[PDB]
RNA sequence: UGCCUGGUGUCUUGGGUGU
């Protein structure tokens, strides 16, 4: 009766931004990212590789709650940095890393085939 | 009622094994040994063949609504 | 009078393309139709429907 | 019927659900009640955009409205308007608008015994068919979640709401007059994991500690120091709970005569909101006196202590979550060298039970004054089976581990007891009906398989056996005997207390 | 047969392992020392027949709470099952049938003759006892 | 089927739950608080020897006043490779990590009851009265008010 | 920089009741009549009986949000195999030369016993401790 | 059924007595106004013809 | 830097080892198999007739779950963004059963074998129920006695696991690290001794166990993990392996443009 | 009554295992009272 | 022939790399 | 131009739900 759809967990409406970045004023050089639609999968991701850089001094993220399908990520780098670099730069590095993962993986499948 | 398609907590098809369980069944094969003939490994999926009561048998007796 | 309303119509844009139902409310431009696969009745645009007739389906010209 | 009480209208009604990511003055209200619910709202010109908004969304979309009043009274009803969005809002009117967020509504469960039975949350819409509620509440509701229900009211006017926000509202209601002590504390697995989680042994890497300290919504953004800065960052679990208590909280106690060093680590010493010794437990953040939650009220005012147990829920539910918890059939039993002494401290009261026996069949039996003969012979048995009952408990307890699950749920105060501990791993103990042993039912004996006459401890009530060892047949009946005798008096007295408590408010 | 009148003067074993004169998990049977010697007339046929049919449905009502056996017998009234197999020809005010009817996997033997095992009313779920996200206190 | 009753709090989906090492997921989790207060022994002795049952393929013989004992159960049980009081290391369906504490573990069997929401949810704003008093009626099904 | 110094041995090793956590005493060799009781990590910094302890306590680690530390700076802290960070909690002025202060380093305590002229300078908000082996 | 009904009350006719044994169940019985009153019969009982 | 192994491969399972990869990244990986790669399932039923002793919407929802071929799924189009009116053969697979007994003694037994493909996309193998071989009945759909009729027109469209969970590829995936518990990640409970009464990981031998006089490591972080995919047949093992590492490449690209194009 | 032929598959079945349970239940039965005796 | 028929130190040299009383065969008829 | 509808018993009894 009350039961949302269930593409809603993933579909995106029209007006909704994927992708929310406000700064966070009360520590230099911080920003607060609204993922929507998006999950546990793609967060802790991000996060995980985002905590093993350098230049990277706080990186957090949390899902408001289970009935709704977005989450919020905090991250704050140094200096020199801006934080918006350092997550375009974690994403490019999971790419490759997945890229060269498959790789692998179809070399391994073909010889054991 | 009949043999669920899909087991309920990790989703292994154990629908199409009902006739095969039956058959080796016959045999006198025990229960755990039809069950790992079967390639049943977790328990989840042991108990819905383990378990399951054939009741459209009992449906299926009784006279047609429409012919 | 809308002469759509308890008609069949089918649905055949948006996330709820091919699906069967019936019209309930006609104000304007805003139809509200049953469905028939789930028990719930939605909003739907006029331009999303496709009322049934006498031959086939017809889009949003009856 | 009919005067002192009626059915109103305006009010709404469904089970009840619990929702750690809810703050404590905050419901959960399904959508359809939302939209079935209504708020007449006089238009403005600070809300005749927004009104004009929620006509045109109409009665079946969120946010939406109902009905437009004119000032003259008549009703206008938006489902039968073909002309919705011809409708032009005056100064004066009224827009029977859908139940929105932060509205304050009246909330109430039955039986009303107190007046923390009605307070006054603020609605979020929610999707589902449950009302939902932050579960520090549930003690002053009396309530749970295995199939409550609960009524909701909705005010209707300025004042009213007014009345609602500043008069009943939940932040308002934590401390109550009856025994000056608060009547919402933290509860269940959120008792257990700030136990578990505030050990002395408990350290939090730096990816676990901001996540954890992203979750607390009062976090200033300063990461505190970590009490282990090498060879390896690492912050104790005291840490974390401290970003949690508002600064300037001062709390001291002792436990037991506790030195400063605390070598056991209980006591308590809060200093500048930050925890510097002592397991948190029931005794500082549970619903006594004296504790934290009544400290912070005092303190910081009702706003700051209902944001403390929102504060404390995320922080300690995130990591017991990551964490775990969990009990199974291996925590109820004890070791053979348990067993060997509880079967030997019951084997030992028998055996003083029959010297006892024996010594009344000869006469030799002193009697306690103002008693007969046979009243001081089932005192003292029914003294020396409880003591047996209890000191083989005592063994059992002893001999639990740390790590027994069962020990720590008692240990944090958050479910269950000793005497839980003794029957289910030790002994059930003596069954009493109506205040006594079983009697005898039969002619001359308790079961058609005694002999008659038998006063033994077995053969009127006494079960030797525990939960997990199983009971046998006739202390099965005794204890089926005894458990009935609980519900009737349950079901009885409970009318005797209703009618003694409406003579006393009348 | 007897009934409650002819109980009165008569002594009863309850298993026929009564009739004839150091583990931690087995549990303990009354020592009967009041008596030197037992005379017993009759003997139980099984000491579990002293339930009646709802509460022949718990596995184990002995290491049990007796109020949540109670409480049991009351719920098993109100368990979704398969009440007749006629049920499509049947007009009641009322019906409910569940899908996927399941044995037991822990049964009792007093199951065989209340037809549990042909008309079952419930499923065997996979159960973790845990403190997950805090959505079960 | 030990007067353990409750409710639906939540549904998660397959990838939110914990899991075993080898993928089994719950269908269901419940509090360890419901079993301290309530000493449901026989809940935690059911789920055991139906653990052992489903892995031996056998129905267990839970009729009470036998000489089943737990010793026997888990050690039938610790010959089929698994811990023999039903723990099992578990983990984290969020992350990965595994949880710090063992998770008992195995199939109960449950029943569902007539009660379900949609058959108690009730809301009311304006409508029928009574004829006498003026005042709104009783029930849930006639519209009724709340008292 | 460093506000007290000495080398303790320890005396006894307490395991009890936790499983990381130990208390250690120690005396120092150089002065008796000075105690050190103390908690300690078992994982990170294990300790035998009889083991010759460098104890430095610190008001700071120069030569407020906590950052992982750059490998490129250098603090006091590269000169000890185990720091720790806690707040004092209590300074005892108790008898003619019996000072006693009890430090907790977010719920790991340690007490220090000793004379006025040693610890005088240990009346601080905040002290790190650096233990050396 | 026991017709004692709700009026006059007592507590003695509602409770589980010894001689139940083996005739009516003793855990079964429905919760308030007619609990212990109302009886279910074991499952190898009988009544006189 | 990262590695696979793999350990055993079938065309319903592999068993497979990461090594040199976050925890986070093979947990991302075990997710999105299991709940983000699109399969091909029946979504809406059209009963024609149906005279047997099973419910509608029994039928249908016992229909749902029967796994389809979803190789070239890729190609296919979601229902909701295809501009076409009603379905096309680009975003839709159409299939037909139809079963009856003849003769007035006997039960026959209606198997997922008798849905028949009518129409789908060109040239696209999709749409076939899936068989374990080429004499497997496959899974019983129903049954019927004499005068019983089931005519049903069922079509399966392209969906992911989240959205229900009979678009999921993968039944349960194995998963499994440290098992040794040299990390200390958990802490194990025990009566006596703790070593004796935990049984021994499958994967127990290719790890050496830890020395007597080691001392614990800190600085070690998981870096093995153990992994079996098990399918429903609906797609291959490698299928799915490499589809999952697609569709996480593709969430990770889609954010990386959001990011590029916000500002 | 002409039954099927997985009834009767089931009924072969039913006679086997309650024989094959008569007998060794029996036989476990007769087993342990006799240890528990001799104990 | 069966395992019974089976020499006593023969059946000995089957060893694993005895029945319980609560572990029933399954059913489908069950009784009365 | 053919043009759209809100109005719901009572009294007993019985079985249940949450305290
Ligand atoms: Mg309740
Ligand atoms: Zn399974
Ligand atoms: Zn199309």
């Amino acid at each position: 009766m009350n039961a949302p759809d269930r593409f809603e967990l993933f579909i995106l409406p029209d007006d909704v931004p994927k992708l929310k970045i406000t700064p966070d004023s009360r520590v230099p050089n911080c920003i607060i990212i609204k993922f929507e639609r998006e999950d546990h999968t793609l967060a802790n991701l991000l996060r995980e590789e985002l905590a093993l850089y350098p230049d990277v001094t706080f990186v957090a993220y949390k899902v408001e709650h289970p009935l709704f399908a977005n989450f919020v990520m905090r991250l704050q780098t140094e200096e020199g940095t801006r934080p918006k670099q350092a997550l375009e730069r974690a994403c490019a590095s999971i790419i490759n890393k997945l890229k060269t993962l498959d790789h692998k993986f179809n070399e391994e499948w073909n010889i054991k085939n | 009622m009949i043999i669920p398609v899909r087991c309920f907590s990790c989703g292994k098809v154990v629908g199409d094994k009902w006739d095969a369980y039956l058959r080796l069944l016959e045999e006198g094969k025990q229960e755990g040994d039809a069950l790992d003939e079967l390639k049943l490994k977790r328990y989840c999926c042991r108990r819905m063949v383990l378990t399951h009561v054939d009741l459209i048998e009992k449906f299926l007796r009784y006279n047609p609504l429409e012919k | 009078r809308d002469p759509t309303l308890n008609k069949t119509v089918k649905i055949r844009q948006g996330g709820y393309k091919g699906k069967i139902g019936i019209v309930k409310e006609a104000n304007g431009d805003r139809f509200r139709v049953e469905l028939h696969n789930p028990n719930k009745t939605i909003p739907i645009p006029c331009s999303f429907l496709l009322i049934e007739s006498t031959h086939g389906w017809v889009p949003y010209e009856d | 019927g009919n005067l002192m009480g009626k059915r109103v209208d305006f009010s709404a009604r469904t089970v009840i659900s619990g929702d750690p990511n809810l703050e404590l003055d905050q419901v959960g209200v399904p959508i359809s009640i939302a939209k079935t619910l209504s708020y007449p709202e006089t238009v403005t010109q600070y809300n005749i955009h927004r009104l004009t908004e929620y006509v045109r969304n109409g009665p079946n979309e969120h946010p939406g409205a109902k009905y437009v009043i004119r000032d003259n009274g008549d009703r206008i009803d938006l489902r039968y308007h073909k002309r919705a969005g011809d409708i032009v809002l005056q100064y004066g009117w009224k827009v029977e608008r859908h139940l929105m967020d932060d509205d304050p509504v009246l909330f109430n469960r039955q039986p009303s015994l107190h007046k923390m039975s009605m307070m006054a949350h603020r609605v979020k819409v929610m999707p589902y068919s449950t009302f939902r509620l932050n579960l520090s509440v549930t003690s002053p509701y009396n309530a749970d979640f295995d199939g409550d229900e609960m009524n909701l009211h909705v005010p209707q006017s300025e004042e009213t709401r007014a009345e609602l926000s500043q008069l009943c509202a939940v932040p308002l209601q934590i401390v109550s007059p009856q025994s000056n002590k608060p009547v919402m504390g933290i509860v269940q697995d959120t008792l257990c994991g700030v136990r578990k989680m505030t050990l002395r042994d408990t350290f939090i890497e730096y990816e676990q500690v901001m996540n954890m300290l992203f979750w607390v919504p009062s976090w200033d953004g300063v990461v505190p120091q970590p009490a282990i800065l090498k060879p390896k960052p690492l912050w104790t679990g005291k840490q974390l709970l401290s970003i949690a208590i508002p600064s300037g909280i001062h709390l001291q106690r002792t436990d037991g005569g506790n030195s400063l060093l605390s070598p056991k680590d209980n006591g308590m010493l809060i200093v500048d909101g930050k925890v510097m010794f002592g397991v948190v437990d029931k005794k500082t953040v549970g619903s006594g006196g004296g504790g934290l939650i009544h400290t912070v009220m005092r303190e910081k005012g009702p706003k700051i202590c209902a944001e403390l147990f929102g504060n404390i829920q995320k922080v300690v539910n995130y990591w017991l979550l990551h964490n775990g918890f969990s009990i199974g059939i291996g925590d109820a039993i004890a070791d053979a060298s348990t067993m060997k002494e509880i079967t030997h401290a019951i084997s030992s009261a028998k055996e003083q039970v029959q010297e006892i026996i024996y010594k009344a069949q000869h006469n030799e039996l002193e009697l306690k004054p103002g008693m007969t003969l046979r009243e001081s012979f089932e005192g003292e048995v029914s003294r020396t089976l409880n003591d047996a009952r209890d000191s083989a408990g005592r063994s059992a307890e002893m001999n639990l581990k740390d790590l027994n699950n069962v020990k720590q749920m008692v240990s944090a105060g958050s479910k269950g007891s000793f005497i839980n501990i003794a029957q289910m791993s030790a002994c059930v103990g003596q069954q009493m009906v109506e205040g006594k042993r079983i009697a005898f039912g039969f002619a001359d004996r308790s079961l058609p398989h005694f002999t008659k006459d038998d006063f033994s401890p077995e053969s009127k009530g006494f079960v030797e056996n525990s939960y997990l060892r199983g009971l046998t047949p006739q202390e099965f009946f005794f204890h089926a005997m005894a458990g009935r005798e609980g519900l009737i008096d349950t079901a009885v007295k409970t009318a005797e207390t209703g009618y003694i408590q409406r003579r006393l408010v009348k | 047969y007897v009934d409650g009148e002819e109980e009165e003067t008569i002594m009863i074993a309850m298993t026929p392992e009564d009739l004839q004169t150091n583990d931690t998990a087995k549990r303990i049977k009354p020592e009967m020392s009041t008596s030197s010697h037992h005379t017993f007339t009759h003997c139980e046929i099984h000491p579990s027949m002293i339930l009646g049919v709802a509460a022949s449905i718990i596995p184990f009502p002995d290491h049990n709470q007796s109020p949540r056996n109670t409480y049991q017998s009351a719920m098993g009234k109100q368990a979704m099952g398969v009440f007749l197999t006629n049920y499509n020809v049947r007009m009641d005010t009322m019906a409910n049938i569940l899908y996927y009817p399941q044995k037991p996997l822990a049964k009792t033997q007093a199951m065989e003759y209340l037809k549990f095992r042909e008309l079952p009313a419930g499923q065997n779920a996979i159960v973790a006892i845990a403190c997950y996200s805090g959505y079960n206190q | 089927r030990h007067g353990q009753k409750g409710t639906i709090g939540v549904t998660y989906r397959h990838e939110d739950m914990p899991f075993s090492a080898e993928g089994i997921v719950p269908d269901l989790i419940i509090n360890p608080h419901a079993i301290p207060s309530r000493m449901t022994v026989a809940h935690l002795i059911e789920c055991l020897l139906s653990k052992v049952g489903s892995i031996r393929g056998y129905e267990g013989d839970a009729t009470p006043f036998t000489d089943l004992t737990v010793d026997a159960v888990s050690n039938l049980l610790r010959d089929n490779g698994y811990q023999s009081r039903g723990f099992e290391v578990m983990y984290n369906g969020h992350t990965g990590k595994k949880l710090m504490a063992q998770v008992f573990f195995g199939p109960t069997y449950y029943q569902r009851l007539r009660h379900m929401v949609d058959d108690k949810i009730h809301a009311r704003a304006r409508g029928p009265v009574q004829v006498l008093t003026r005042q709104p009626v009783e029930g849930r099904s006639r519209d009724g008010g709340l008292r | 920089s460093a506000l007290f110094d000495d080398i303790f041995t320890v005396q006894t090793v307490d395991n009890g009741r936790y499983n990381k956590v130990s208390r250690i005493i120690g005396i120092s060799t150089t002065n008796s009549a000075i105690k050190l009781t103390l908690d300690i990590n078992n994982e990170m910094f294990p300790v035998s009986q009889d083991d010759s302890l460098t104890v430095t306590l610190a008001n700071s680690l120069s030569l407020k949000s906590w950052r992982p530390p750059k490998p490129t700076d250098k603090s006091l802290a590269d000169d000890y195999d185990y720091v720790m960070f806690g707040t004092v909690y209590k300074f005892e002025e108790g008898d003619e030369d019996k000072i006693k202060v009890y430090v907790s380093f977010g719920g790991l305590l340690m007490c220090l016993e000793g004379g006025y002229k040693s610890l005088a300078s240990l009346k601080q908000d905040n002290l790190y401790i650096l233990i050396r082996r | 059924n026991t017709p004692i009904g709700r009026d006059g009350k007592l507590a003695k006719p509602r409770q589980l007595h010894n001689t139940h044994w083996g005739l009516v169940c003793p855990a079964e019985t429905p919760e308030g106004q007619a609990c212990g009153l109302v009886k279910n019969l074991s499952l190898l009982s009988g009544i006189s013809i | 830097e990262p590695k696979v192994n793999i350990i055993n491969a079938q065309d319903d399972e592999v068993e497979l080892m990461l090594s040199d990869v976050n925890l986070s990244l093979a947990n991302s990986l075990r997710r999105t198999m299991l709940a983000e790669v699109p399969t091909l399932a029946i979504d809406l039923v059209e009963i024609k007739m149906n005279t047997s002793v099973l419910a509608d919407e029994f039928i249908s929802h016992r229909l749902g779950l029967i796994p389809l071929v979803s190789e070239d799924v890729e190609e296919m189009k979601y229902s909701r963004d295809c501009t076409c009116e009603d379905y096309c053969d680009e975003c839709s697979v159409v299939l037909e059963l139809s079963a009856r007994h003849e003769g007035e003694e006997g039960t026959t037994d209606v198997y997922s074998s008798s849905l028949i493909k009518v129409s789908g996309p060109g040239n696209l193998n999709v749409g076939e129920p899936v068989r374990r071989d080429d004499y497997d009945q496959g899974i019983l759909l129903c049954k019927l006695r004499n005068h019983q009729e089931l005519n049903i027109r069922c079509i399966a469209k392209k969906g992911i696991a989240k959205e229900h969970a009979k678009w999921s590829p993968c039944s349960a995936i194995a998963f499994e690290y440290d098992p040794h518990n040299k990390l200390k990640h958990t802490d194990f409970w025990f009566e006596v001794d703790a070593k004796k009464e935990w049984p021994d990981s499958k994967y127990a031998t290719w790890e050496e166990p830890p020395k007597p006089g080691e001392v614990f490591d800190y600085k070690a972080k998981p870096n093995r993990f153990y992994m079996t995919v098990e399918t429903t047949g609906s797609l291959k093992a490698n299928q799915v392996f490499s589809r999952g590492i697609k569709t996480l490449q593709e969430k990770l690209a889609n954010v990386l443009f959001e990011l590029e194009n916000s500002r | 009554v002409v039954a099927s032929k997985a009834s009767s598959s089931m009924l072969k079945i039913d006679q086997r295992n309650k024989k094959l349970n008569n007998r060794f239940i029996r036989k476990a039965e007769m087993a342990a009272v006799e240890k528990r005796k001799l104990r | 022939l069966a395992i019974e028929n089976l020499h006593p130190d023969d059946r000995l040299l089957l060893v694993d790399p005895s029945p319980v009383f609560f572990l029933r065969r399954p059913q489908y008829v069950s009784d009365g």
